[PDB]
């Protein structure tokens, strides 16, 4: 698994791989690791697949109840804290999660919270979680600027997952891209890593270590 | 089933009276006379053994009860209510004191616990008040000898001497004339027997009178020797013969 | 969680053209000690069902009491208790299977393996298995413990698939069952010579045979076997 | 005294019948169902001019496809709305779909008879529940404190209900447009209200398949009131 | 546990225990709330039947629920403490979970919910209290003023009064308060609030309390002398 | 009088008035008919509307593939009791792989209603039920009263004016019991039976509700144009 | 110490077509090296044009299917006989599985049917309830033997058009029901050859707009 | 069933009054008068025992004045047994606060807690209220010397001088007449005794019919001392102030 999310001028970019493994056996290459909590909020999948799926669609229900009761969009701060407070109740029982709750509201602007199954809740600009997180961080840290364009930011997220997919044995399949704006998230397609690798190699001149 | 009486059965009336407590005091007034007198070196409590039938063995019915080795109790009013209160009083002396401090409670604090139980039957759901007034006599190291009265409301007062029940009004007047702060225990027993004779109609002897004292330590009633600090109970119930001996010098 | 103490070994069974047959020996073992020699492990329920039980005997006696109570309960306010609303083999099995799975789910199992054999109202043969884990399955032949390893191969040579059932008579089926019980006595160290056998037929009903013995045993060839390799005398 | 769950000699529950009397004292609410949508309208009835009338909330959203109007002891409706919202959201969580309008109504009505010696008394409020689903289209239900609910083509509840219902009897037909229904609710509310109807003492809302549940702006309703006045003066 | 249904319907569709709780509110000392363009003022009556009172330590009539919201009341004093405590706990709970202080409407909706619950729960009687809840939403400069009552209904008010003789002071407010132009300053708002109480109070001495709440958690209680200056100026204009 | 304040009080003549008042709620309810042959069992129910804008209140509830009932009285109480039947039918299938006998279903309903007639705080159920079903002993029809009394019958009717339909069935007894293997004729007899209880109003397409269960027929409810054939 | 879990073997396979769906599974049930049954049905018709299989520990598998069938029954009771759509069934099964998150059903679940547009649908679950819509999914013992073959022959992975040499992929043309069944049979025939727990028989349930049909085929019994 | 016998202790009258609270207050008006007076250098608590006897052991007797902790004391008017239940609860609350914060409980916080307990019995539970009114005399370092009262309704208020029990109307008028803000403890002692002497229903005010207590910073340097007066000490202060 490799999942990332970063804040920038145009909002938030969320990028994930698609691979699921059981030991060495590749169970799936078509896993949806971005959970669409609602049209305005996104969550990433890392650790336990069920724990992340179940509790983040549950989170979507709690967010829907909030805006029905309060007649106002829930803040990313409040949404992330509902999830972190819930998993903290289960601490010790064996839940496995590492997720980024991503949103863009009026009062906050673009906001990302890293939420963890041992109770951690961190606000931040760049987060990267999974077995291939270190590879993606390298590409992110050396190319990140606040004043990236939407086009360039989308590519940076795509390229960072590709870096992890190449080196990390347990990451790969395809790349899913999302762009989170104040008016909601926009899906930017599924990109097969096999085809993407060769395309990027030729156009970018990178991966000279690999014969093509 | 389930106890569905979770509400108070004792409530304030428009005049501010708590009816059920007043009615409980009326039941005490109908009860047989009992009294208590405090001396310099002891306390005496006494009552009449009003036998319901001559076929009944009145020695098997104890109106004067040991609560602790140094504390005794007598009553006027409803006998069954007294019996269960003695059971509860004996247990609470252990659970809320002896099992904590390793010694028996002082008279005033045991009285306080009994009072609390009687107060709760005046406010708790689905119960009536206890229909008794208690007289509790006792001794403890730091407070010396003492005598207390406890009423159905839960209120308690310390006395030099007093009486409750049937002929209490006349008995209290008799005690006011005879009591002084220089009385020895034998003088107090003599006065107790004189006072009790006035409220008794029929036979007046050791078999119809129940009398106990809180006095000197009785090492002969301890049941064991070898521990110098344990010197025996101060509570002692007088025998039928011991009462009759003092009725000749009456 | 516990451990079985007093235990019973294999239960074996098969279908034939008009019904089912089931069998089990009469031993209650205490580890390697062959402690109790008169234990009945086939328990009939009505005239259409026989429940065969292996494993822990204390738990077997408990199950026996549950089945006895089930018959009592079914008769309550039931005018057709001995007719249309009598207990079916399928009802008895499903109840036991429910109990077994519930008990394993509380981490306190009934340490048994059970085979329910019987004939339904419409004449259909019933044969199904359940164990301490709540696992269930059906087959033309069924056996527990050692029986699974040694009896099934022999019984499957008679009825290999569904289409072999109408071609198998009650004489051929009983013969196969009796032979399997002999083989188990030769080869299972926790088995006994004495056993019980039950036939449930759609025409002739329930036939319960007690105090059967393994007979026609081959032992004579033992006299020629000497040493473990080189010894001649 | 006497039990809270006692039957009368006529076979009716005293407390339920008495709560129905409290609902008769409530402000009027009207609903009309068409093939183009369902309209909901209420009388606000402010007790004083200093009371800011837009804080009077007698029309409420349950979900995107279900709305609700109330009449009677309106404080009692809050826990009913809470339950309805929770039931709608919970079903979506369990089944990844919208809940049927009838099923939502049935869930609310299950609360009604949970009183005794649970809550100490029945609810003193009636609800008009309107919505849309794929199976049965546009629907309007009337939920009572008895636990009973009826489906209606059109329905009025509150103090002016029997006069309004007679009017709805004559005016409703199966070919009504949404615009025709809006004017019809306004017309009948104006008829039964004590004070003169305007955009501040009355409120409109609707539920359509496309746009979902919407409470109308005071500016939008004001235009429909002006359109009503002119067409009544047209003959 | 005690489960008796004390609040029940009557044949005419009334719940008498809730209606009798309103009668307890009618007996309580008068409270008034007025919102200006950039403030809200809460005025309260102190009955002068009690002198030899220690005013330093005696419970004050206006209570802070949070740094930005206040609550005043009319009715049973002991009952009001229970609602105030619950509201204060909920205010801190909201900050803890939502990471934002309560809106005035939310806090009102909570207190009103508690009051409603005590009208259809077994073994309990309704609160003999009506409240005025005032303040400013976080990062908002629009004044807020709400009212609750024993039944549990609540609503927003440009100006409102509760308690004894509240019919009289509401009469005053209805003719003196203009919606198109509310009291533009703190002075004008306090003046209109003191004026409204002077219709009912008696002596303008230690009988009138005034608390001013402004945006961004700016809450202050006026002293005797400061209020006395308003009392003086009002009657000197009246002598004409 | 002085003895009708609660269900825990007998009158001096040994009557339970709260139960009798609950029985009265059934008499106010709309008429429903039940009848059976040896192959099928039928429910016919006259649905009641609030007014011309309103729907007609549903009267028939399915409990299982082989069992269901019709109601008359407090509808929410029928929902509670039918839910209990659904659970009991379900428990029988899941635990014992057994379809619940109609007679045993009656016994369970009797005992559930009884507990509400002997305890303080509660109240009797205010609804009557007609249960039809096909089990291992053929077709069955039951009548439930909230007193607890459950009765097995060839035919019956409950609700307002139910006496007319009950007399008709008492005459036709020998004819309709013989209608085997002909569902349409058995329903015709039920529609003709419920017609003996109508006044001023007649059976229309949204007025009539019919249910049937039989040998090779799962419990199915007919409403709308599906009953026009029988009007 | 008591072990509440076991392994009954078995292999299942679900494929979604353009206007159909198949769910197949072998009929062999085992423990360790023994055969319990040569014909023990593992794929079930659950009503509403939905087929289901829960492979792994058979006791948990039977329990789950039983509870879902029950959920379909109560969905009809509670929601006016509304047809339970395949997506709604999937979300419901997640909640059944996650309900035992800390004492899981030891099974791999697959359901098949048609979506609300009439197109073929397959959903796949892990033991604790995480799920995904998929085109092609094998489960159980021989899943690792079957999936790579399906990647190649259904999705045409690693196949390119002759003459172009890697430049143009083989186009993903739609498969008929006859074509899918051929691939299912060959998948299980190959799995039978190389996996000891696979054999005896193959039962396929086919789902179309017309309903649910069954097909049975013999497998090697060794 | 049981409903028949329920008095319904927690209901409003048509006028919006709590029946049981009103009737409990009527009970308290017959109890012995208790007075509290607050001065700049301390607080005085004076109270009258109800018609006593010569055979009552006075030196070991306590019915009016109780110690809650080293800084706070109470005067009781009403049912003594009801008061002791609440007194023990208050003593525990004070110790809970001291354990939690390692500081002595502020006077008002203790008073609010006891008053809230009284309030509960008027709103839920169906039980009779406590027939007790308290006068709280106490000191803390926030507000200094403080006097409070609470009654069965659970309402509490602060005072410079206050009376509870019998003849409060007459007593409060006498206190309102002679009380001044710059008053000292020795002057307050005299006022309290003079007020009781005039309002008493007895023929004369003697030592055996009184309980007396002072809370003074007349403890060696910045600390507070509670003094529950002995029978002989009450006799001396009666001679000093010229009442006997
Ligand atoms: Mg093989």
């Amino acid at each position: 698994t490799t999942t990332l999310a970063f804040r920038f001028q145009g909002g938030i970019i969320v990028a994930v791989d698609s691979r699921a493994t059981a030991g060495n056996w590749v169970a799936s290459q078509t896993v949806k690791k971005v959970i669409e909590i609602n049209p305005f909020l996104l969550g990433t999948m890392a650790g336990g697949a069920a724990d992340c799926q179940f509790w983040e669609t549950w989170l979507g229900s709690q967010c829907r109840l909030h805006e029905l009761r309060e007649k106002e969009r829930i803040s990313v701060a409040a949404a992330s804290k509902i999830l972190s407070n819930l998993v903290y109740q289960y601490k010790g029982a064996g839940l496995s999660m590492g997720t980024m709750i991503c949103g863009y509201t009026r009062k906050e602007g673009p906001t990302i919270y890293y939420v963890d199954s041992d109770g951690t809740r961190l606000k931040g600009d760049i987060f990267c979680v999974g077995s291939g997180q270190t590879f993606a961080y390298g590409v992110l840290d050396s190319n990140y600027k606040w004043d990236l364009s939407v086009e360039d930011a989308l590519y940076l997220g795509k390229r960072s997952i590709l870096a992890a997919a190449h080196r990390d044995a347990y990451s790969g399949g395809s790349v899913n891209l999302y762009h989170v704006t104040e008016d909601g998230w926009i899906y930017h397609g599924n990109h097969d890593v096999g085809e993407l690798f060769w395309k990027v190699k030729e156009e970018e001149g990178s991966f000279n270590n690999v014969i093509g | 089933m389930t106890d569905r009486y979770s509400f108070s059965l004792t409530t304030f009336s428009p005049s501010g009276k708590l009816g059920q407590i007043d009615y409980a005091l009326t039941a005490v007034k109908q009860g047989v006379t009992s009294l208590g007198i405090k001396a310099t070196n002891g306390v005496v409590i006494a009552t009449e053994k009003k036998s319901s039938s001559p076929l009944a063995m009145s020695e098997t019915l104890s109106k004067v009860s040991l609560l602790t080795p140094d504390i005794g109790a007598v009553y006027s009013g409803m006998g069954p209510d007294y019996r269960v209160l003695v059971d509860k009083s004996r247990k609470v002396a252990h659970t809320s004191y002896k099992r904590i401090y390793g010694e028996y409670p002082p008279t005033k604090l045991l009285v306080s616990e009994v009072a609390k139980i009687m107060q709760e039957a005046t406010q708790s759901g689905g119960v009536r008040p206890f229909g008794v007034s208690l007289l509790i006599a006792g001794h403890d190291e730091f407070n010396g000898f003492s005598l207390y009265q406890v009423d159905p409301s839960g209120s308690y007062f310390p006395w030099k001497a007093t009486a409750i029940g049937k002929g209490s009004v006349a008995a209290k007047t008799f005690l006011e004339k005879r009591w002084n702060d220089e009385l020895e225990l034998e003088d107090a027993i003599h006065i107790a027997l004189l006072t009790l004779k006035e409220s008794v109609e029929g036979e007046f002897n050791g078999d119809t009178i129940e009398l106990a004292i809180i006095g000197d330590e009785n090492p002969d009633l301890l049941g064991y020797t070898g521990i110098p600090t344990d010197k025996g109970p101060r509570f002692r119930k007088l025998t039928s013969q011991e009462i009759n001996d003092r009725l000749e010098a009456l | 969680t516990q451990q079985p103490i007093v235990t019973g070994t294999s239960v074996i069974s098969m279908k034939y053209d008009n019904g089912v047959i089931i069998a089990a020996d009469n031993l209650g073992s205490y580890g390697s000690l062959l402690r109790f020699n008169g234990v009945e492990r086939l328990i009939p329920v009505g005239d259409n069902t026989v429940v065969g039980i292996s494993g822990d005997i204390s738990d077997m006696q408990h199950i026996e009491r549950l089945l006895k109570d089930l018959v009592t309960e079914n008769a309550y306010d039931n005018p057709l208790a001995d007719a249309e609303e009598a207990l079916e083999p399928s009802y008895i099995f499903e109840y036991l299977a429910t109990v077994m799975y519930q008990r394993r789910s509380k981490m306190n199992p009934l340490w048994n393996a059970i085979i329910v054999a019987g004939v339904q109202s419409n004449g259909d043969q019933f044969l199904r298995y359940v164990n301490l884990l709540g696992v269930t399955y059906s087959s033309p032949t069924l056996a527990t413990g050692f029986g699974a390893h040694m009896a099934n191969p022999l019984l499957r040579k008679v009825v290999d698939r569904e289409s072999d059932i109408p071609k198998t008579t009650v004489q051929v089926a009983e013969e196969a069952i009796v032979n399997a019980m002999r083989v188990l006595y030769y080869r299972d160290a926790r088995s006994s010579r004495n056993f019980s056998l039950a036939i449930i037929d759609k025409n002739t009903g329930l036939t319960f045979k007690k105090n059967l013995q393994v007979e026609n045993m081959k032992w004579d060839f033992a006299k020629d076997i000497k040493g473990y390799g080189t010894q001649k005398i | 005294d006497r039990g809270v769950s006692t039957f009368s000699p006529e076979g009716r529950l005293f407390q339920v019948e008495y709560s129905l009397e409290a609902i008769k004292l409530g402000s009027t609410a009207i609903g009309i169902a068409t093939k183009e949508g369902v309209v909901l309208g209420v009388e606000k009835r402010a007790t004083s001019p200093l009371l800011e009338s837009d804080s009077i909330e007698k029309i409420v959203e349950i979900d995107r496809h279900i709305g609700c109007a109330m009449s009677g002891l309106t404080a009692d409706a809050r826990s009913m709305i809470e339950h309805a919202r929770t039931a709608a959201v919970t079903h979506n969580l369990y089944y990844d779909e919208d809940i049927n309008v009838e099923s939502l109504t049935q869930s609310v009505c299950d609360l009604a008879l949970r009183f005794g010696e649970l809550m100490s008394r029945p609810f003193g409020v009636a609800l008009l529940i309107a919505g849309h689903d794929a199976d049965d289209g546009y629907q309007l239900f009337h939920a009572e404190p008895s636990g009973t609910f009826y489906r209606y083509n059109a329905k009025a509840i509150g103090s002016g209900s029997e006069g309004a219902q007679a009017e709805l009897l004559n005016e409703w037909h199966s070919s009504l447009t949404l615009k025709e229904a809006e004017l019809l609710v306004l017309k009948i509310l104006k008829q039964v209200m004590e004070e003169k109807l305007d955009e501040n003492n009355a409120q409109l809302s609707c539920i359509t398949k496309q746009d979902g549940f919407k409470i109308y702006d005071n500016e939008k309703t004001a235009e429909l009131i002006k359109e009503l006045k002119e067409k009544e003066a047209a003959e | 546990g005690y489960d008796r249904a004390l609040s029940i319907f009557s044949p005419d569709g009334h719940i008498f225990q809730v209606e009798y709780a309103l009668e307890a509110v009618k007996r309580g000392t008068c409270a008034v709330g007025v919102k200006g363009k950039n403030c809200v003022v809460l005025g309260c009556e102190r009955r002068s039947t009690l002198k030899l009172q220690d005013t330093r330590i005696t419970p004050s009539k206006v209570s802070k629920i949070d740094s930005h919201v206040v609550l005043s009341f009319s009715g049973l004093n002991a009952d009001s403490r229970i609602l105030i405590e619950k509201a204060r706990v909920e205010a801190q709970s909201h900050r803890l979970t939502l990471e934002d202080p309560v809106t005035v409407e939310y806090l009102t909706r909570y207190v009103a919910g508690v009051q409603q619950r005590y009208t259809q729960s077994g073994g309990v009687r309704p609160f003999g209290v009506s409240t005025l809840i005032a303040g400013f939403d976080p990062r908002d400069d629009e004044p807020k003023l709400y009212q609750t009552e024993p039944s549990g209904i609540y609503s927003s008010w440009s100006a409102q009064t509760i308690g004894r003789n509240s019919k009289t002071v509401r009469e005053f407010l209805e003719k003196n308060y203009d919606r198109k132009e509310p009291p533009a300053t703190v002075e004008e708002c306090v003046k209109l609030t003191v004026r409204s109480l002077l219709e009912v109070v008696q002596t303008g001495a230690k009988n009138i309390e005034i608390t001013v709440v402004k945006p961004d958690s700016d809450i202050v209680a006026l002293s005797s002398e400061e209020i006395n200056q308003y009392v003086t100026q009002i009657e000197q204009e009246k002598q004409e | 009088n002085n003895y009708d304040g609660d269900t825990v009080t007998f009158s001096p003549t040994g009557r339970l008035f709260q139960v009798e008042y609950a029985l009265e709620a059934i008499k106010q309810g709309s008429v429903t008919v039940g009848l059976r042959s040896n192959t099928h069992a039928v429910l016919v129910a006259l649905k009641r509307n609030a007014d011309e804008l309103s729907s007609y209140q549903k009267k028939i509830i399915k409990c299982d593939e082989h069992m269901g009932l019709s109601l008359a009285g407090l509808a929410p109480d029928a929902r509670v009791l039918s839910n209990y039947l659904r659970q009991q039918c379900n428990y029988s299938s899941l635990v014992f792989n057994r379809k619940l006998a109609v007679e045993r279903a009656g016994h369970l309903l009797c005992d559930k209603a009884q507990k509400n007639t002997q305890s303080y705080g509660g109240r009797p159920y205010g609804v009557g039920l007609l249960i039809i079903g096909y089990d291992k002993s053929g077709a069955h029809l039951l009548e439930f009263q909230p007193s607890g009394n459950v009765t097995e019958l060839y035919g019956t009717a409950i609700g307002a004016r139910s006496q007319g339909a009950k007399t008709y069935l008492e005459r036709t007894l020998d004819t309709f019991i013989k209608i085997d293997g002909n569902p349409d004729e058995l329903i015709k007899a039920g529609v003709e039976a419920i017609s003996q209880s109508l006044r001023d109003e007649s059976l229309t397409v949204d007025n009539l509700s019919i249910a049937i269960v039989g040998k090779d027929t799962p419990f199915t409810i007919y409403d709308g144009e599906a009953v026009a054939k029988y009007i | 110490q008591f072990n509440p879990y076991g392994d009954n073997g078995g292999t299942i396979l679900g494929i979604a077509g353009e206007d159909f769906a198949v769910l197949a599974g072998d009929t062999r049930n085992i423990t360790d090296y023994s055969i319990n049954s040569r014909y023990e049905p593992k794929v079930f018709d659950c009503g509403d044009n939905i087929v289901m299989s829960a492979n792994g520990f058979a006791a948990d598998g039977d329990a789950l299917v039983k509870r879902f069938k029950n959920s379909v029954k109560w969905y009809h009771f509670d929601h006016n006989d509304k047809k339970l759509s395949i997506n709604s069934a999937a979300r419901n099964i997640q909640h059944l599985l996650y309900g035992k998150r800390f004492f899981p059903y030891y099974v791999h679940t697959i359901i098949a049917g048609l979506d609300e547009d009439g197109k073929g649908a397959v959903y796949s679950f892990d033991p604790v309830g995480s799920y995904e819509r998929e085109q092609c999914r094998a489960g159980g013992a021989a899943a690792s033997l079957i999936m790579p073959f399906l990647d190649n022959q259904v999705n045409f992975k690693n196949q390119y058009e002759p003459g172009t040499n890697g430049k143009v992929k083989k186009p993903l043309k739609y498969l008929s029901v006859e074509e899918v069944i051929k691939l299912v049979r060959d998948s299980f025939t190959s799995a039978t050859e190389r996996h000891i727990q696979v054999g005896d028989g193959l039962e396929i349930l086919i789902v179309t707009k017309d309903g649910v049909r069954k097909e049975f085929y013999e497998l090697k019994r060794d | 069933g049981s409903r028949r016998y329920d008095s319904r202790t927690t209901i409003f009258s048509p006028e919006g009054r709590l029946y049981q609270v009103e009737y409990a207050l009527e009970s308290i008006s017959h109890a012995g008068t208790a007075i509290g007076i607050m001065a700049s250098d301390g607080i005085v608590l004076a109270a009258e025992r109800k018609v006593t006897s010569t055979l009552l052991e006075q030196d070991t007797s306590t019915e009016k004045l109780y110690k809650l902790n080293d800084k706070i004391a109470v005067a009781v008017a009403g049912l003594t047994a009801d008061a002791e239940i609440l007194i023990n609860t208050a003593r525990i609350h004070a110790q809970n606060y001291l354990k939690t914060y390692n500081e002595d409980i502020p006077v008002e916080i203790l008073v609010r807690r006891l008053s809230d307990i009284k309030q509960g019995y008027t709103q839920h539970g169906g039980l009779r209220p406590f027939g007790v009114s308290f006068i709280y005399a106490g000191y803390d370092d926030r507000y200094g010397y403080q006097l409070y009262t609470s009654n069965p309704s659970g309402n509490y208020t602060g005072w410079k001088a206050i009376s509870v029990g019998a003849n409060t109307s007459a007593a409060q008028t006498l206190l309102q007449m002679d009380y001044k803000d710059d008053m000292k403890v020795d002057d307050a002692i005299e006022l309290a005794l003079k007020t009781l002497s005039k309002t008493t229903d007895s023929s004369a005010l003697t030592y055996d019919r009184l309980e007396f207590a002072t809370i003074r910073k007349g403890a060696n340097d910045g600390e507070v001392y509670q003094k529950i007066f002995k029978p002989q000490e009450i006799k001396d202060i009666l001679v000093k102030t010229g009442i006997t």
